[PDB]
C-alpha cells in the first residue's frame, strides 16, 4: 500500500522494535490509544522536545536532533535513548545491507550521542557527586518508568558504565547494607562459613 | 541481631558467594556419584544431585514467570537471548532424560551413565562461566569467546587438509575392503593425532614384499606391497609440514592480533557485565539452589497470604526540579567549556589571525 | 587448563570405568592420563581399544576380548575436542599473553 | 593388471588436488577468502623454512 | 553483462556530469590547500 | 598540591624533600587503592607521586 497517514501507534511499535527489551513507550500504552482512537491542550505534549528528537533520530535529521537535545529536560535519558535508537537503526541497516555509508553514519550518530552522554556524565561528576548519583538512579516517568542506567545497559554503552560514577554505584550496590570492606572475599567466606563472625562486621546506619 | 543477619544475608556479594559455594559442593557431589557404583536405587548423593537440578529448573521457571515483559511469548524470547540460559535449559532436560533412563532396569542405566558424564562436561564449563566475576579471569573468558571464531575457521581448513590426506592414505594402503562405516573412522582417526605429538612410527612405511626376521630368527613371509605404497610417506611428510607448521603458526598470528584488539577493551567489558551480574544476584532469592524450595514456599505463602487477600530510587517533585536544574546547569557548563576549548585550539587562533 | 583437563578426566574415568569401588586412585586416574596429552604422547595404545570382538593374539588364536561395557565411542570424540581446545586454544592464547606482557616489560 | 593399481594411485592424488580445489572454492566468504590469500602469502616463507 | 550501451545525448549528460565533478574536486582541493595551517602561516609571515 | 610545590620552591634540601614527598604520595596512593575509595583521588595521588619524582 501507499500507507498514507502513518499513525503514531505504528512508529510507537517501531520504538518497541528498536529499543528492545520491555520498553513500553507511551504510544503503545492503551491510555494514549483511547485518545488517539478518539481523534481519527489534550493533544499537547508536556515534553515536546522528547518526541521531536525522537522524530529527528527516526528521520535521520542529525542537527535537529542535537538542537532538540539542547533544550528541554532529562538530557541524559534523551541522549541514551537516541544512542540506542541510532545503534538499532545501524544494526537494521547492516542487516538489510543497504548503501553502507548510511550504516556508517548511523553508527557515527550512535557514537556521537553516546559520547555526548559520556561528557555530560563527566560534567555532572565534576559538579556534584550526590546530584549526579540521583540523576543516574531516579525513575523515568516519561520513558517506561525505567532508569538511565537501564537505558545505558540496553544501549550497550560500555564506556558509560565504565565511568567511575556508575562503577561506584555498582560497588555500593554490590556490598549492599554491609560496609566492612577489608579484604572482602576472604571476610565473606569467613562470614558464611562460621556464621557467628558478622558481629565484628560493621554495617551502614540508616 | 536479627536485622543484622537479615542485612548480611540479603547482600548480593554474600548471596553470590553462597551460590558459588553451593555450586562447588554440588559439582563435587556430582563427581562422587559419577565415579562410584549406581545400584537399582539411587544413593543419597544422587538424591542431592537430582534435587539440585530440579530446584534449579523450578528457579528458572520462576524467573520466566517473574520477567519484565508482560507478554508471555516475549519472556521466553528475552530469556532465549542469553546463550547460557538456553544451554542451562538444555542440560536440565538432558539430566531429566538421563534420570528417566537410569531409573529403569538394564541396559538403559548405562545410557543414563553416559548422559551423566556429558552433564559433568557441561557443568564444568558452567563453573568456567561462574569464574568470570574476577577482573582478570572475566576478560580471559571474553577472549576465549572471541577466539572461538578463529578456532572454527581453523577447524574448517584443517578439516579439508586432514581428511584429504585421510582419504588418500585410506585408499592407497587399503584397496581391498567392502563398503562399511569403519572407513570414515579410518579416515578421521590416524591423521588427526599427527598434529598433537605421536606420529604412529610403527604403522608407517612397513617393509612389504620381504621375508623379514621374526623374534626367533625365522624369516616370515610378510605380505607384499599391494600398490605403490611409497607415496603415503611423502604425502604424510607434506601434510604434517603444511598442517602443523603452516596453520598452527597462522592461528598463532591470528590470536596475537585479536588479543591486540581485545586488550584495549580489557576491563571495560568487565565493568559492563558487572551490572548484569549485580542484577542477577540481587533478583535471586537468599537461599542457594539446594534450599531454594524454602524460599519458593515462603514467597508463595507471602504472595497468596498477605497479597492475594533495586537501583530504581523514587524521587519527589521538588527533588526532581532540583535534579532538572542541576542537569541544565551541567549541559550549559559543558557547552561553554566545549566552545572555550574550540576557541583555544591552535587552528582557530591561526584562522582568526589570518583573517 | 585445570578446569578443562580434569573435566575431560572425570568423563574419561567415568565412561570407560564403571566398576570400581571408592578408592583414592580415582583422583590419580583423573589427573594422570589427561595431563600428558598436552606435552606430546597421546597414549595411542590406551585409546579406542577393540572391545566385544575376538581379536587375534600372537599365535593366531582369537582370544575373547572383554566387551564394550558402555557406549565407549564417546571418549575418543571428547578426547579430540579436549586435545584441540586445550593445546591449540589455550597454548596460543598464552603465547599472545606473553607477547604483550613482554611488550610491557 | 597391473595398470589398474596405478590408476588407483592416480585417483588418490586426484582426490588430493580436488580437495585443494574445494579449498579454492571456499574463497567466496569475506572471512575465508582473506585466509586463503594469507596462506598463499605464507607459502614463500614456508619455502625458505623448507630450504634452511 | 556490465557493459551498458549509452546513446549520444546520455553520453553528453554523462560527460557534462564528469566535467562538473572534476572541476568541483579541484576547487575542493584548492580550498583544502588554502585552509591548511602551513599555508596560513606562510601567508601571515609574508 | 600547589602549596606543596610552593614550599618545595623555598627552603633547603630540595632533593630530599622531593623524594620524601614522592614516597609519601606513593604510599598514600597505595593506601587509597587498598581501601579502594573513589578512584580519581588514587589516580591523582599517583599523579602527584609521578610529579614529585
Ligand atoms: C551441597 C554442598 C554444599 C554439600 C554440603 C555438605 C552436606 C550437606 C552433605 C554433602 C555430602 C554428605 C554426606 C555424603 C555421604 C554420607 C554417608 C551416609 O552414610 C551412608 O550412606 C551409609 C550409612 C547409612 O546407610 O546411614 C551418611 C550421610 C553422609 C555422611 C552425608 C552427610 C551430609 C553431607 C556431608
Ligand atoms: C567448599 C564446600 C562447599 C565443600 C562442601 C562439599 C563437601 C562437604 C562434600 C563434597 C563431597 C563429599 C564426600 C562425598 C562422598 C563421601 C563418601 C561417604 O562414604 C559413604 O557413603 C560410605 C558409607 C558406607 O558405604 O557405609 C562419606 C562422606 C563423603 C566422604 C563426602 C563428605 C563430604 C564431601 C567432601
Ligand atoms: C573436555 C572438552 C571436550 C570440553 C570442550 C571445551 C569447549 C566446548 C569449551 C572450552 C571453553 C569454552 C568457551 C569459554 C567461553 C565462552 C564465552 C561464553 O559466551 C559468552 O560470553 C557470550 C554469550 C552471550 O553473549 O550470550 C560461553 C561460550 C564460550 C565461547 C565457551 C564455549 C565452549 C568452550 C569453547
Ligand atoms: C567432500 C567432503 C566435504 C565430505 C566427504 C564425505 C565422505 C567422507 C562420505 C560421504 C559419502 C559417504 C559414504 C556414503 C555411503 C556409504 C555406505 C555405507 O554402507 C553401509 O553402511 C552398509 C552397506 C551395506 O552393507 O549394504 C558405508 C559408508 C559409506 C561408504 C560412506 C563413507 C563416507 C562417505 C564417502
Ligand atoms: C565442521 C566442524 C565444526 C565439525 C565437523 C564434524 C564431523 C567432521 C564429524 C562429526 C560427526 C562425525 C561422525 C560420527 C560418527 C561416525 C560413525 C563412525 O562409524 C562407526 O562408529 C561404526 C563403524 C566403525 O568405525 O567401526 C565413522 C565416523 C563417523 C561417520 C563420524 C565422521 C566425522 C563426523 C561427521
Ligand atoms: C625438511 C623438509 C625439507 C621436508 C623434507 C622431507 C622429505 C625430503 C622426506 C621426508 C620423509 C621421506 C620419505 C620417507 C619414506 C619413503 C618411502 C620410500 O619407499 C621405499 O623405499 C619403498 C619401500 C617398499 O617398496 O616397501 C621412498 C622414499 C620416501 C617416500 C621418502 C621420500 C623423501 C621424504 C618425503
Ligand atoms: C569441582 C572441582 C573444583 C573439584 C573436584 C574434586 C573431586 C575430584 C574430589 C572431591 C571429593 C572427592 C572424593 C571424596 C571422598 C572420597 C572417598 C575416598 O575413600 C577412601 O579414601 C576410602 C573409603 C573406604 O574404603 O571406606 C576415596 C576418594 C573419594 C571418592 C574422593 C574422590 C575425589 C573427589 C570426588
Ligand atoms: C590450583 C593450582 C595452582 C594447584 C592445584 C593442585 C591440585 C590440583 C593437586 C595438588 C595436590 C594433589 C593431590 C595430591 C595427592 C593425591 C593422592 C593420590 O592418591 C594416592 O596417591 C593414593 C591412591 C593411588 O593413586 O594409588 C590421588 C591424587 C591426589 C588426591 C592429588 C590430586 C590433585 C591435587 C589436589
Ligand atoms: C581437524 C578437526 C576438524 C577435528 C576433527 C576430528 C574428528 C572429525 C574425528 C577425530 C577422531 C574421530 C573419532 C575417532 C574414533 C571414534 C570411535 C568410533 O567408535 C566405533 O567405531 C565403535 C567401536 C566399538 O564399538 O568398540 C566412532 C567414531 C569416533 C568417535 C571418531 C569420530 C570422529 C573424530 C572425533
Amino acid at each position: 500500500p501507499p500507507d498514507y497517514r502513518i499513525s503514531l501507534i505504528d512508529i510507537g511499535l517501531v520504538i518497541e522494535y528498536l529499543m528492545g527489551g520491555a520498553y513500553r513507550c507511551n504510544y503503545t500504552r492503551k491510555r494514549f490509544r483511547t485518545l488517539y482512537h478518539n481523534l481519527f491542550e489534550i493533544n499537547h505534549f508536556p515534553f515536546p522536545f522528547h518526541e521531536l528528537m525522537v522524530w529527528a533520530v527516526l528521520m535521520k535529521r542529525q542537527k535537529m536532533a542535537l538542537f532538540f537535545w539542547q533544550h528541554g529536560e532529562e538530557a541524559m535519558a534523551k541522549a541514551l535513548v537516541a544512542c540506542k535508537l541510532c545503534k538499532a537503526m545501524a544494526h537494521e541497516a547492516s542487516e538489510n545491507d543497504m548503501v553502507d555509508d548510511i550504516s556508517q553514519e548511523l553508527n557515527h550518530n550512535s557514537r556521537d550521542f553516546g559520547q555526548l552522554a559520556v561528557e555530560l556524565l563527566d560534567q555532572s561528576y565534576k559538579q556534584d557527586e550526590q546530584l549526579a548519583m540521583k540523576l543516574l538512579t531516579y525513575e523515568l516517568k516519561n520513558w517506561s518508568n525505567a532508569t538511565c542506567l537501564q537505558l545505558a545497559v540496553a544501549a550497550k554503552h560500555r564506556d558509560f558504565i565504565a565511568h567511575t560514577c556508575s562503577q561506584m554505584l555498582l560497588t555500593d550496590m554490590w556490598m549492599g547494607r554491609l560496609r566492612m570492606r577489608k579484604n572482602s572475599g576472604l571476610k565473606v567466606i569467613l562470614g558464611i562459613l562460621l556464621p557467628p563472625s558478622i558481629l565484628s562486621l560493621e554495617f551502614k546506619n540508616k | 541481631l536479627g536485622r543484622k543477619i537479615y542485612e548480611f544475608y540479603n547482600a548480593p556479594i554474600v548471596k553470590f558467594w553462597f551460590y558459588t559455594l553451593a555450586y562447588i559442593g554440588y559439582l563435587m557431589l556430582f563427581n562422587y556419584i559419577v565415579l562410584v557404583k549406581m545400584e537399582r536405587w539411587p544413593s543419597t548423593q544422587e538424591w542431592i544431585v537430582i534435587s539440585y537440578i530440579f530446584t534449579l529448573g523450578i528457579e528458572k521457571m520462576r524467573e520466566i514467570l517473574m520477567s519484565e515483559p508482560g507478554k508471555l511469548l516475549q519472556k521466553v524470547k528475552v530469556w532465549l537471548q542469553e546463550y547460557w540460559n538456553v544451554t542451562d535449559l538444555i542440560a536440565i532436560l538432558l539430566f531429566s532424560v538421563g534420570m528417566i533412563l537410569r531409573l529403569q532396569d538394564q541396559p538403559f542405566r548405562s545410557d543414563g551413565r553416559v548422559i551423566y558424564c556429558v552433564n559433568i562436561i557441561y557443568w564444568y564449563i558452567r563453573l568456567l562461566d561462574i569464574f568470570g566475576v574476577n577482573k582478570y579471569l572475566g576478560p580471559y573468558v571474553m577472549m576465549i569467546g572471541k577466539m572461538m571464531i578463529d578456532m572454527m575457521y581453523f577447524v574448517i581448513i584443517m578439516l579439508v587438509v586432514l581428511m584429504s590426506f585421510g582419504v588418500a592414505r585410506q585408499a592407497i594402503l587399503f584397496p581391498n575392503e567392502e563398503p562399511s562405516w569403519k572407513l570414515a573412522k579410518n579416515i578421521f582417526y590416524m591423521p588427526y593425532w599427527m598434529i598433537y605429538g605421536e606420529v604412529f612410527a610403527d604403522q608407517i612405511d612397513p617393509p612389504c614384499g620381504q621375508n623379514e626376521t621374526r623374534e626367533d630368527g625365522k624369516i616370515i613371509q610378510l605380505p607384499p606391497c599391494k600398490t605403490g605404497a611409497w607415496i603415503v610417506p611423502a604425502i604424510m611428510a607434506c601434510y604434517l609440514l603444511v598442517a602443523n607448521i603452516l596453520l598452527v603458526n597462522l592461528l598463532i598470528a591470528v590470536f596475537n592480533n585479536t588479543f591486540f584488539e581485545v586488550k584495549s577493551i580489557s576491563n571495560q567489558v568487565w565493568k559492563f557485565q558487572r551490572y548484569q551480574l549485580i542484577m542477577t544476584f540481587h533478583e535471586r532469592p537468599v537461599l542457594p539452589p539446594p534450599l531454594i524450595i524454602f524460599s519458593h514456599m515462603t514467597m508463595i505463602f507471602q504472595h497468596l497470604c498477605c497479597r492475594w487477600r533495586g537501583l530504581k530510587l523514587f524521587i519527589t517533585d521538588d527533588e526532581l526540579k532540583k535534579v532538572h536544574d542541576f542537569e541544565e546547569q551541567c549541559i550549559e557548563e559543558y557547552f561553554r567549556e566545549k566552545d572555550d576549548r574550540f576557541n583555544s585550539s591552535n587552528d582557530e587562533r591561526i584562522r582568526v589571525t589570518s583573517e
